[PDB]
């Protein structure tokens, strides 16, 4: 497992693209067993449409063919508010989109495609897979469609078949 | 448009945040718990800004209570309508979270998800 | 560093996210009304993060009650109106204390003057390094505090509190040669007024007792003194509610002498036991000044004589425990209203007034007298009232429960005096004490000397004897109380100096009684003096020394030719009816075998009419183991032998 990219391990430093400027994803910073531990998250789930976009940086392909990503997060529950589930949901939509040059502050969204709704299974923790990948490099883009989501961690890696055994020991 | 919630309602009192507490005029907000949520134990959360950066501190319910308590006190005949309710609040919220209160929902590490 | 820039914006939001309710706090209301140091102060003192294990272990370590007593409610009024036929004065910055009437208080005057001068003092309460700081919020609040220290310098026990017009606290910091920080804490006064506690206890959970008005709270810990864990609470929030003012400063008093007949006054095992008297003590003064605050006015005589009520349980506590100590009431209106209703009182007119009105004005010089400010007007009339009762005295040689507490009145008032400064007034003062000396027979003695060997039933509103103001020495004896010789101490010590008494070698242990009469002072003592003549007496067995040194307050000598020390006789005693020759005279009696008998001066023509008579010291005819010795202004001593 070659790791592209991990935003845990970063510890804070890196920054991400939050769209809209106003509400959305904000970045927190929790501190948890006595060390600080960073993450997105947004919980505006009381108010009616919300395209909440965060958009990460750039990462370099190098060798990658099929990527997979995993996220670590937690999700709040909807009847924990006096909602009754107008705009709360327990899922959220991940995107993904290439690029030769990292473009920086530029974010369309509209060459962004939909990979899978991430559902729970709380450190709800699920993994995707998509493929394969053309161009020098690529971006990922996390949408809220009115949730109380908790992103912790996210991991982007790509799994490579060590070299085969000759059964007479060579 | 109202009360805006927090991903995380839930949180564990490390045993440095003493150290390393912000000062009172740099909390941003101070949500509370419930005793029948979040395991029923006596914590409350709050929000500062450092650099761009909203970061969440746990704190003691109890201590944070009584601290909001000897404020609105301190008003007096200052003190606004909605601020008695507020002292309203936190007279029957403190009494129903001393009530039971053993040791086991004294332990804060439980919501501490590293 | 920064103070305002670290918010920019406008309220504090508390969230309740499980009920979808939020409340805000304007910043500006709460930095431009709560002293901003004072918010980031009681930021700190919450310890917001500190963590639950500690807190549970603190509720662990408190004592609470099974369950509150409340009861019927509003207790007794601790209040004084000014009666119905009233005649208020709304007094304010126009000091229009010429235009006030008559001279005994009976108008009125407005209680927020009065509680201004109580609690005058702001005094930073709960403050950190403090046994409170764990308990409460740090507070400043305007009132009177209270403090007791008492043990060696290597254990002790540090009784202090404070008397708010909201509030009152006492603590029992246990002060040890090692770390033992637990306090004992009492609370009583208003429930929504009292100080706010912090994270780890509620009010709720640790009051004892509540009426209509007033709450019993009481912070201590399991491991505190046994005597307080085990001690009926409710029962002292109803002798303190439903008493009577009267009976409150009567029952503290008898404390307060069981505290004096064991030797508990410096003692610090019976610490908690000070702890409840200085608590009650500490309620007895909010209770007044509470019930003050209930009222529009109040009468200024009920006021003067509340005070000296409080103020003689403060001065009895004072002796028996020297590091007493109050401080923070300044009553500066009441000590200018009183400055006027004392200057119509001329010392001609002060013996005219009863009891009752007696009693009135002196409870007002008291104010003024605390530091000491005596007209001159008042203490020749204490000279008339002296001779009146004293001239009076001689018909039935009895003094009754008024005429005690007369003697109590005036000894709070000359103990807390400065000296006289013109020469004629002090000498008339040492006419009552030469008075006081006279009233202090031998029948005197046994009689207070009995009474105040009953400290459970002694009360010294009727038990002061007129000993205590009296020149005489020989009053010790040689669990009782010791009061008798604190109230003595008390007026030896404040003594106007005798005018003779610094022209010999006079040691102040083997001094028997000290006459001072006009222009000379004879001094009762086992050892002759060096300055002027001496009489000896001739009693074989006398079980002493008994030596009648006449001394001339101008260190001079005598011109009547001293050739030895023996007391001539003059027999026929004929009750001298040709001018009063026996005035300004003092007729002594001694026993031949056990010292002296009696004194008693003779001023008054009617007060030597009355030496001769039954039940008197003087002039038994049976009785021959008595002589009676006559020493007269003449610098000369003789002894009366008529009958027999
Ligand atoms: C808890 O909240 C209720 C009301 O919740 C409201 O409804 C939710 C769906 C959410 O939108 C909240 O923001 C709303 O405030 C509070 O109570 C009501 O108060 C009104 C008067 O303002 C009264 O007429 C109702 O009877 C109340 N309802 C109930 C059930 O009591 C309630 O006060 C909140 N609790 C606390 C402790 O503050
Ligand atoms: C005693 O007199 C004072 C003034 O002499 C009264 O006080 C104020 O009077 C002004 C009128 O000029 C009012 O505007 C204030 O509201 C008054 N103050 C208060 C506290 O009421 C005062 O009321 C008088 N006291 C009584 C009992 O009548
Ligand atoms: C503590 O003192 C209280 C008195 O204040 C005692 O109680 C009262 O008992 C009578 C019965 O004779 C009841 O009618 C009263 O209602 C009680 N007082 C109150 C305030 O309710 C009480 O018994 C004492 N307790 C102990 C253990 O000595
Ligand atoms: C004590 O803790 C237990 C958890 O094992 C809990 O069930 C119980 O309710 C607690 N006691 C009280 C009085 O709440
Ligand atoms: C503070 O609250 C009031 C309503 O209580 C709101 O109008 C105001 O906008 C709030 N302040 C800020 C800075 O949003
Ligand atoms: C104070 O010290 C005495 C003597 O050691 C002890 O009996 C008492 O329990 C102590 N009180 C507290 C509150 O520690
Ligand atoms: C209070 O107690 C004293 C003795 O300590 C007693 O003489 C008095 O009657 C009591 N008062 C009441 C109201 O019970
Ligand atoms: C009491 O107040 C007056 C002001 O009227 C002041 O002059 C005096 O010094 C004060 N007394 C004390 C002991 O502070
Ligand atoms: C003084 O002594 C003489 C005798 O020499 C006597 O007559 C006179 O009465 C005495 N003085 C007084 C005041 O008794």
């Amino acid at each position: 497992e070659v790791v592209l990219l991990d935003f845990a391990a970063a510890g804070g430093e890196l920054g991400w693209l939050t769209h809209p400027y106003g509400k959305g994803w904000d970045l927190m910073q929790n501190i948890m067993n006595d060390m600080p531990i960073y993450m997105y998250s947004v919980c505006n789930v009381m108010s009616g449409d919300q395209d909440n976009w965060l958009r990460t940086n750039w990462v370099y392909r190098g060798e990658a063919e099929r990527i997979f990503i995993e996220l670590k997060f937690t999700v709040r529950d909807c009847n924990s508010f006096p909602g009754g589930a107008s705009s709360c949901k327990e899922t959220f939509n991940l995107y993904y989109a290439e690029s030769d040059l990292d473009y920086g502050t530029n974010f369309q969204k509209r060459l962004f495609t939909k990979i899978d709704t991430i559902a729970p299974d709380k450190l709800n923790v699920e993994e995707r897979s998509v493929g394969p990948l053309t161009r020098k490099g690529f971006y990922l883009a996390f949408q809220d469609i009115g949730a109380c989501v908790a992103l912790l961690s996210v991991r982007v890696y790509y799994k490579k078949c060590p070299e085969l055994l000759q059964h007479h020991h060579h | 448009d109202g009360i805006q919630y927090v991903a995380l309602p839930c949180c564990a009192i490390q045993a440095s945040a003493a150290s390393t507490l912000p000062l009172f005029f740099a909390v941003h907000s101070i949500h509370f718990a419930d005793p029948n949520h979040c395991n029923g134990v006596c914590i409350a959360k709050l929000r500062s800004k450092t650099g761009d950066i909203t970061v969440e501190t746990c704190v003691n319910g109890f201590n944070l209570r009584s601290f909001l308590v000897a404020v609105v006190r301190r008003l007096g005949s200052w003190a606004s309508q909605e601020n008695l309710r507020l002292l309203w609040y936190l007279q029957r919220s403190l009494t129903a979270y001393t009530v039971g209160f053993n040791a086991t929902t004294a332990d804060s590490s439980i919501h501490n998800v590293n | 560093s920064a103070t305002q820039l670290i918010n920019g914006r406008t309220n504090l939001s508390i969230e309740l996210e499980f009920n979808g309710t939020s409340f805000f706090l304007n910043w500006q209301n709460l930095l431009n009304v709560i002293t901003e140091p004072a918010l980031t102060e009681l930021w700190t003192s919450a310890e917001v993060a500190e963590d639950l294990r500690v807190t549970l272990k603190k509720r662990q370590s408190l004592f609470f009650p099974n369950k509150t007593v409340v009861i019927s409610g509003d207790g007794h009024r601790y209040t004084c109106e000014v009666p119905t036929s009233s005649q208020t004065y709304n007094i304010t910055k126009g000091f229009n204390y010429s235009a006030l009437p008559g001279h005994l208080g009976g108008f009125g005057i407005n209680a927020r003057l009065v509680l201004g001068d109580i609690f005058a003092s702001k005094w930073s309460l709960f403050a950190r390094d403090t046994p409170e700081y764990r308990v409460f919020y740090p507070m400043n609040v305007m009132a009177v505090k209270f403090s007791i220290s008492i043990g060696n310098n290597e254990s002790g026990v540090a009784l202090y509190g404070v008397v708010s017009e909201d509030f009152v606290v006492v603590t029992l910091h246990n002060r040890s040669k090692e770390a033992n920080e637990t306090a004992s804490h009492l609370l009583f006064g208003l429930p929504d007024s009292l100080p706010s506690l912090k994270g780890h206890a509620t009010y709720d959970e640790l009051t004892f007792a509540r009426n209509a008005k007033y709450a019993l709270v009481a912070i201590l810990p399991k491991d505190s003194y046994q005597t307080l864990l085990t001690e009926n609470y409710t029962r002292i929030f109803l002798n303190m509610t439903e008493s009577t003012p009267l009976e409150f400063t009567r029952t503290i008093q008898t404390r307060i002498v069981s505290i004096e007949a064991r030797r508990a006054c410096a003692a610090q095992e019976a610490a908690p036991d000070i702890f409840l008297v200085l608590f009650q003590m500490l309620v007895a003064h909010f209770l007044v000044a509470r019930g003050i605050a209930e009222h529009r006015f109040v009468e200024v005589d009920c006021v003067c004589r509340q005070y000296a009520e409080l103020y003689f349980l403060r001065r009895i506590s004072r002796l028996c425990m020297p590091t007493f100590t109050t401080v923070g009431y300044n009553h500066t209106t009441l000590g200018a209203v009183a400055a006027t209703q004392i200057a119509r009182v001329s010392a001609t007119k002060l013996a005219s007034l009863p009891r009752s009105s007696q009693e009135t004005v002196l409870a007002m010089v008291q104010l003024g007298a605390r530091d000491g400010a005596v007209p001159s007007s008042i203490l020749e009339g204490i000279a008339m009232v002296v001779e009146h009762m004293y001239t009076a005295y001689t018909y039935v040689y009895t003094l009754g429960d008024t005429e005690r507490k007369l003697m109590l009145d005036i000894h709070t008032v000359l103990t807390d005096s400065c000296p006289p400064k013109d020469s004629g007034v002090s000498e008339k003062l040492l006419r009552t004490y030469l008075m006081f000396t006279s009233m202090c027979t031998n029948i005197e003695l046994g009689e207070m000397i009995a009474r105040f060997s009953k400290p459970d039933s002694l009360n010294i509103y009727r038990a002061f004897s007129p000993c205590f103001l009296g020149l005489r020495y020989d009053l010790h004896p040689a669990g009782t109380s010791g009061f008798a010789e604190l109230l003595h101490a008390l007026h030896l010590d404040s003594l106007n100096l005798i005018p003779a008494i610094n022209c010999s070698k006079i040691t102040a242990d083997k001094i028997i009684a000290t006459v001072p009469l006009p222009h000379v002072t004879y001094i009762i003592s086992s050892e002759a003096l060096s300055n002027a003549v001496v009489y000896e007496v001739s009693e074989i067995f006398l079980k002493s020394a008994m030596f009648i040194s006449a001394i001339k307050p101008d260190c001079s000598g005598f011109n009547f030719s001293q050739i030895d020390r023996h007391i001539p006789i003059v027999y026929n005693i004929s009750t001298p009816r040709r001018g009063c020759p026996l005035c300004d005279s003092v007729i002594m009696s001694y026993d031949e075998s056990d010292g002296l008998q009696s004194l008693m001066y003779v001023t008054n023509e009617r007060v030597q009419t009355n030496l001769f008579l039954d039940k008197s010291p003087f002039f038994d005819n049976n009785n021959l183991h008595i002589h009676y010795l006559w020493l007269r202004d003449n610098g000369t001593v003789v002894e009366i032998r008529g009958m027999y």
